[PDB]
């Protein structure tokens, strides 16, 4: 799984692990997903086909 | 002993440094400890008015150094 959403740009060799859904901007989500309201955490499938 | 963190309430990575008399206990693990805080997920774990004790701590690329 890979991220494609996060508040901040991280420092080198940091881990700081969080998998919340995450605002898209000033609106707030309280952990309910919609609009301006995503979640991070994706996948890419991997097949042998590609 | 010192614990470390940000927030330190169970939600992300929080260090923790305790000596026991025994040896020096340090973990990583984020998870609650003694209600009061007093001495009677752990991905890096280390286990070792006359007197003056002097330390520095820091915190550079990702190394905590303790002097
Ligand atoms: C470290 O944690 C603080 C929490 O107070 C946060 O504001 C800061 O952005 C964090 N640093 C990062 C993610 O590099
Ligand atoms: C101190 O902590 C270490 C690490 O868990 C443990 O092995 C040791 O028995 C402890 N000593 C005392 C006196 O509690
Ligand atoms: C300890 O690890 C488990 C397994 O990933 C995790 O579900 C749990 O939240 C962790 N405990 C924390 C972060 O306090």
């Amino acid at each position: 799984l890979y991220r494609l959403f996060r508040k901040s740009n991280l420092k080198p060799f940091e881990r700081d692990i969080s998998t919340e859904i995450y605002q898209a901007g000033n609106k707030p989500c309280n952990g309910v997903a919609g609009f301006n309201c995503y979640f991070p955490l994706r996948s890419y499938s991997f097949r042998p086909t590609y | 002993g010192w614990i470390f963190g940000t927030t330190l309430d169970s939600k992300t990575q929080s260090l923790l440094i305790v000596n026991n008399a025994t040896n020096v206990v340090i973990k990583v693990c984020e998870f609650q400890f003694c209600n009061d805080p007093f001495l009677d997920n752990c991905t890096f774990e280390y286990v070792s008015f006359k007197n003056l004790r002097e330390f520095v701590f820091k915190n550079i690329d990702g190394y905590f150094k303790i002097y």
